[PDB]
């Protein structure tokens, strides 16, 4: 985390910087979007 | 819902207090199960 790095998550692939969110996924939600249609945050396939 | 032989079910229990018809107001449904069957459904019935 807290690092650039090329992201792979369930074939969801990015580049970004992963931190430590605080946002509010539902139980059957994996991934946000932002108003552009960009991936704003995940959900680890390993870790919930 | 039932698309592409997906069965799609949302779901929501909400407390009320009135025995004529459906409170007026608004409440979303969230996603609970999504069963592959690949089957065409055309009729249903309640089971009480
Ligand atoms: C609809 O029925 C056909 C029968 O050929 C089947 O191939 C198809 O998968 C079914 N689709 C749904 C909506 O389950």
């Amino acid at each position: 985390k807290n690092k650039c790095v090329n992201f792979n998550f369930n074939g969801l692939t990015g580049t970004g910087v992963l931190t430590e969110s605080n946002k509010k996924f539902l139980p059957f939600q994996q991934f946000g979007r932002d108003i552009a249609d960009t991936t704003d945050a995940v959900r680890d396939p390993q870790t919930l | 819902k039932n698309i592409d032989g997906y069965f799609k079910i949302y779901s929501k229990h909400t407390p009320i207090n009135l025995v004529r018809d459906l409170p007026q107001g608004f409440s979303a449904l969230e996603p609970l199960v999504d069963l592959p069957i690949g089957i065409n459904i055309t009729r249903f019935q309640t089971l009480l």
